[PDB]
């Protein structure tokens, strides 16, 4: 191939094109769900003051 | 133009016969191999710049605290990973008469037969690391999981295997299977010698073979995912990540000019001075598999895993080893062949030293075991790179 | 089912595989660069003159020109004489869409490519109004696509079509700047905008057919997909003329004129420049040389090449594709005629009158598919039964006689009195369907405006 | 009874026994080379500029574009509306049948298969709208196919057919992607043979007899299989032709320049460059050259060959090819005296007229039969009587002399004072079947309008 | 390999792996009718038979011209020689044709 | 009668992951082809005409 | 859209390189001087 910013040829590689090309924002695909307590699914709940 | 073109085409001794009315279709066709890698993994919407992934990670945390005790402080955290697409392309190339005279449809057989070759290229670079671009993350074989499937398919995947996943805390979400595998299955038999994944009259193919499901989890073949050691996964598919920027791209000339020799060793021809006709040939495609570790590589007996290891120059401190989930002693940061050795032969669990192999120099060792082998460098006062992982030869 | 994205790559590798072929064809009606046309006697020095032949352009212009769409014919329930009013006739419906689409000119034209590549396509929509056409938003959108742009699998089973793709080459070279894919159910379409295929836009239709029909022009049962016109043997008489003329134009400029020597005489006699090997006189019409000739010398000369042993071969060419092709004689060469009578010209063109009504039947079949087609689209619903049983009608494809047409219908007519009704005299003098509807309304106003 | 599944198979072997010996006679239409058509006094390296031949395609042509079905015409024993134009008269139905079919166009495709191949084959079902034709589903679906798709195994005694098959036969390369099997009581489809043949899929119809007839070209009464019209002295005469025109081509490429050639010098007394074998020459027109000639020089020329002494032959091959074909002789030679008079016409069109109606009177019999099968299909029983005696109609061969039968139509009917009435005026007219019953109406509103 | 001791760890497992270690397909089985006696002696290790069910009334799944493990099989009364009864393998890499 | 003939194809084509800039490599795909021939069987039987 | 004064460039640039086709047609019309209407026989 070539250097970064090689003198002849105009390449994205190049510093004068940062600030351009920059990657772009995505959902994340690899979220964990949330935990919920297994004990309050389990256990009787009560009234209590 | 030269004749009988080591790369060219110039009627050359292939087409023999083109023209004859006793020429038939090849009635032994191949069908075409797709990627399988793109039809199991989540595909996502990609572009030429890349795209980030932010993840969280923070512990927030709250307290118990009696009346009138103040509260906590606390606060959140999270996190960026970014993936930018790699290119894969080809050209080939062909005289102006074979253009007119297309014998065998050969340009169209030409086009179809490199769309496969691409695909599969992909698929070879993603299932292992076969001449993968430095722009993809892991690649399936690295994962550090083994199980035999052999004496009986179903103590193989649901039970010995399956315990790899769940004690790391990964998932088992689907098993990918190569068509090699079939006959592990036919003879998984109970202790009567009755096989286990058919129906009493054993007319039809056994239930995974079907696409059917093994407890709950799909079953996906493939005629292509053996290579090595290895003839099969299984594990958590959703963390595969792959994108893919725009079409398969064909672009054709005649005016061009081709290099026929490397850049360093130039070897300059005209298409046009020669009437040569080319086509170019591009796809531009990114990856990421999230977790390396969530996986289990399928073999048909048990087999031994070689782990590379580097300390990072690290001139201080001790690290120390795992193998299946117990501990060794702590080691120093130049610890010899035979003292690496040693050491992993001490661990409880009845490792020995005709299964263990140790080799390379301080700082920097290969070690063949019959385990999920692991490293913490967190005693090691002197260096940060430091880091272990699978590694697979001919 | 398919998906779209890989059925896109999938069709547009056939239709780039079809162009090969059909840059045969195409060579041969555009007199381009053949090698085997170039003429071999001829030096290699002398063989950038290429001699071109007309044949295969001047059939197929005179067969796409002699047919025009005169009208649709749809019979009515019992047999009964349509008429123009508030439940029209359909005849008028389907030509009003016709003509709002200018396909008078979009049909003369796509009827050559027919001919040339033995296939185009008829392509049918709604309109886009919101993309500013210059069209009538209520008519079916129909227009004719060449197979240099549009390509269509076709089932070897129903010979419906499957699928199919329009693709356009750039206003630049050779490069897709636009796939639009016609599904069963639906239309889709992507722009190249940038370099690579922006996402879909799509349009479904819910129809049992693909939005697209082949016109074909099909000689036989057993051409399943239709083949040019320009035929092998037409083919080889071009060819072989085009030799011959090349062959000639060498002759004419190396041989036609004598070549003259002298034996025996010593150049430095002579006087010869020794530093050119050449020496040059006064050419003027009556001086005699004279030459000192001792040596026993003479003069001698080289026959010209007699021109006429081409001609007589090109003449035997001419009349040979004049056989192959049916053109009327005089259309190829000067010969025995140029006919004197309304019979001596209607024997002379009927080769290519009955060729032309063949053309009309074969053609006719997919027009009358396309109209059924815009129908079911625009109007929704169900084709109603008649149409299964239209007929499109065209202009009679002999030329026109008029003055000696006249003179036979006025004494069939014989003023009302005679054997015909009037209506059919104006059927047998060759007024369209148009034309018969305008006269029905001149004829009611002369009977009041005396 | 025979298993169908052994019967298919055997049914593909005598099939495709069939198809190697079709393949001769497509090579003349098609115009394909043949080893016997290459002129012989070429040299080999330039006997791959094959030279083509119109003859065979011609003459085929010349027949099958001449042909038009009309009207059929059932007759009525004591016929209460013997014009049978009324909506419940029987010549009526077979018409909406073969409009709807479209056989008006697939018919004059399937009576040039008939005549290159010697058969093609009449095949009928109702539709199933399971399937979704472009038909109005209560019409019976009659298709012709030709002998490169569907065969049909004849009964040497009844002259029925036993049992056929369609083979679908694939994209491009002879495999089988589909089959139909018609038995008397049922028709089976082998759905596909995708890596191995599909289950059959049957449908029963209430015939005693298979739904497919033939189109056979008898030539003669002890022919009971139908022979192809491009005869064997057609073939031979053909590929004579083919032969004279490749070598007078090749002497135009070698041999019609005289070559030039000097006796008694040595290269090097010439100055010719003993390294390469010639020297140049500067050809301009006037220059004379002066060879020093010693011990006797002399210029001599072999002479050029005459190409006038094959076109003196080509003319015996085309007037072979008119009096064998029996076309009108300037189909051929392209130069003999043009009819000049409807008398002329009359003359030189009448053996192809003959020709042509000759072949309507062998090929109805098999539309006739068909539409006599069909109705057992639509309207379920024994036919009515009158069926077995129903005539096709056909257009008149003859070129359309209109303006002479003008005037003879007049002068016979006087204006309804004469010798024939007005209905036999139209027919002799030539008017069909359907433009008669529209003139019919219009007859009526030029009485009403008084 | 020898069908002999039990049917299906022959055809199904013991066969198949060595079409399957080559790459190659297994599509059909012929068997002579002489391989009915193995076939209903093909039995587990309570000696109940593997192919047929209970009450034993029907003739042998694969002797009904059915599939075994979904391969089609086919019978004969003529294709064992010596040793050999029956072969398993891609039948589709057969072609023939006759002339006439 | 004559026999037939068959190709199949050997071509082991390929592509190559590139940098932007980098070369592009060049790639033929190949082929062969087998033919086949018909061959005779017969036999005669023979018996007097009464 | 595009800027007027560059529009404007880029289409005087596509109109006269058009030209170099169409001065090719005129030689025919205008039976200008083409090189291949030269006999060769007559000497320069």
């Amino acid at each position: 191939g070539f250097s970064a910013d090689h003198s002849q040829i105009a390449q994205t590689k190049d510093t004068m094109f940062t600030g351009y090309l920059d990657p772009v924002q995505a959902k994340d695909y690899f979220a964990e769900a949330e935990k919920t307590s297994i004990v309050q699914r389990v256990a009787q709940k009560i009234p209590m003051g | 133009s030269a004749d009988h073109s080591q790369i060219a085409q110039t009627k050359d001794t292939m087409f023999t016969g083109y023209l004859d009315p006793v020429q038939a279709k090849d009635y032994f066709a191949e069908a075409e191999k797709t990627s399988i890698v793109q039809r199991v993994a989540q595909k996502i919407p990609m572009g030429a710049t890349g795209i980030v992934i932010p993840h969280w990670t923070g512990d927030v945390s709250a307290q118990w605290i009696g009346e009138g005790d103040m509260k906590p402080i606390t606060k959140g955290n999270m996190t960026k990973r970014d993936v930018h697409p790699a290119k894969i392309a080809t050209i080939f190339v062909a005289s102006a008469e074979t253009v007119r005279a297309n014998p065998a449809n050969y340009l169209g057989t030409m086009r179809t037969k490199v769309a496969t070759a691409i695909a599969m290229a992909f698929d070879n670079a993603a299932l292992h690391g076969t001449n993968a671009p430095s722009a993809f993350q892991g690649y399936l074989d690295q994962s550090n999981k083994t199980q035999s499937i052999s004496p009986n398919a179903y103590q193989g995947l649901g039970v010995s295997g399956l315990t790899k996943l769940v004690t790391d805390g990964k998932k088992w979400t689907h098993t990918l299977l190569d068509d090699t595998v079939e006959p592990v299955l036919n003879g998984s038999v109970d202790a009567n010698g009755r096989p286990l994944f058919v129906e009493s009259t054993y007319e039809s193919l056994t239930t995974p073979f079907r696409e059917g499901r093994i407890l709950g989890r799909p079953t996906i073949l493939s005629d292509h995912v053996a290579e090595g050691d290895v003839v099969g996964y299984a594990g958590d598919f959703s963390q595969i990540i792959w994108g893919q920027v725009g079409g398969l791209s064909f672009d054709v000339t005649d005016q061009a000019t081709l290099n026929l020799g490397s850049q360093e060793s130039p070897n300059f021809v005209s298409l046009w001075q020669h009437n040569l006709v080319a086509v170019r040939v591009e796809a531009e495609y990114g990856l990421l598999i999230n977790d390396v570790n969530a996986f289990v590589k399928l073999t048909f007996d048990p087999v031994l895993t070689t782990y590379a290891l580097d300390l990072d120059g690290a001139s201080a401190g001790n690290f120390t080893l795992s193998l299946d989930g117990k501990t060794s002693a702590n080691i120093a940061y130049n610890a010899s062949t035979a003292t690496v050795k040693s050491a992993i032969v001490a661990i409880d669990d009845g490792v020995s030293a005709d299964d263990v192999t140790v080799t390379g120099s301080a700082g920097d060792y290969t070690i063949t075991v019959p385990g999920t082998l692991t490293a913490d460098f967190s005693g090691l006062t002197d260096g940060e790179g430091a880091s272990i992982s699978v590694v697979s030869v001919g | 089912s398919i998906d779209p994205e890989k059925l896109r790559d999938q069709l547009l590798d056939a239709f780039e595989n079809k162009q090969n072929e059909l840059k045969s064809s195409k060579a041969y009606y555009d007199a381009e660069r053949r090698p085997d046309a170039i003429g071999l006697a001829v030096p290699l020095d002398m063989r950038k003159y290429l001699a071109h032949v007309g044949y295969p352009r001047t059939y197929v212009d005179a067969i796409a020109e002699r047919q025009e769409l005169e009208g649709f014919r749809i019979p009515s329930a019992n047999g009964e004489e349509p008429e123009s009013g508030g439940e029209n006739d359909p005849a008028s419906e389907l030509w009003d869409w016709w003509q709002a689409n200018n396909l008078d000119i979009e049909a003369t034209l796509g009827h050559t490519d027919a001919l040339i590549y033995g296939t185009a396509y008829i392509t049918i929509s709604m309109p886009d109004p919101e993309v500013d056409f210059d069209v009538d938003p209520e008519v079916p959108l129909i227009r004719v696509e060449p197979p240099t742009a549009l390509y269509a699998e076709v089932d070897p089973r129903t010979r419906k079509v499957l699928y199919a793709i329009r693709a356009i080459y750039g206003a630049d070279g050779n490069e897709i700047v636009s796939a639009t894919l016609y599904l069963p159910d639906t239309t889709m379409t992507w722009l190249r905008a940038e370099g690579e295929w922006e996402a879909p836009t799509s349009t479904p239709h819910g129809l049992e057919m693909v939005p697209v029909i082949p016109i074909s022009n099909r000689t036989r049962l057993s051409d399943l997909y239709g083949t040019s016109e320009i035929s092998p043997e037409l083919r080889s008489v071009t060819d072989a003329a085009a030799q011959i003329l090349m062959n000639m134009q060498g002759t004419a400029n190396l041989m036609a004129i004598p070549q003259r020597l002298i034996f025996g005489a010593k150049p430095e006699e002579l006087g010869i420049n020794a530093e050119t090997g050449q020496r040059m006189f006064d050419a003027y019409m009556a001086r005699i040389l004279a030459f000192e000739g001792g040596e026993g010398a003479h003069a001698e000369q080289f026959s010209a090449a007699e021109l006429r042993n081409f001609v007589d071969a090109l003449d035997a060419l001419d009349r040979k594709a004049a056989s192959y092709s049916g053109l009327p004689p005089q259309y190829l060469s000067s010969s025995s005629d140029n006919p004197a009578s309304a019979e001596a010209i209607k024997a002379a063109e009927s080769r290519l009158v009955k060729k032309v009504e063949r053309k009309n039947k074969i053609f006719g079949g997919a027009w009358e598919q396309a109209m059924r087609l815009a129908y079911k689209m625009v109007k929704g619903g169900d084709i109603p039964t008649e149409y299964y049983r239209m007929e499109t009608v065209w202009r009679d494809p002999s030329t026109p006689t008029y003055a000696a047409k006249a003179d036979a219908a006025a004494k069939l007519f014989a003023n009302g009195a005679g054997l015909i009704p009037r209506e059919r005299g104006w059927v047998d003098m060759g007024y369209t369907i148009v034309e018969r509807e305008q006269m029905r309304q001149w004829l009611e106003q002369d009977q009041k405006q005396g």
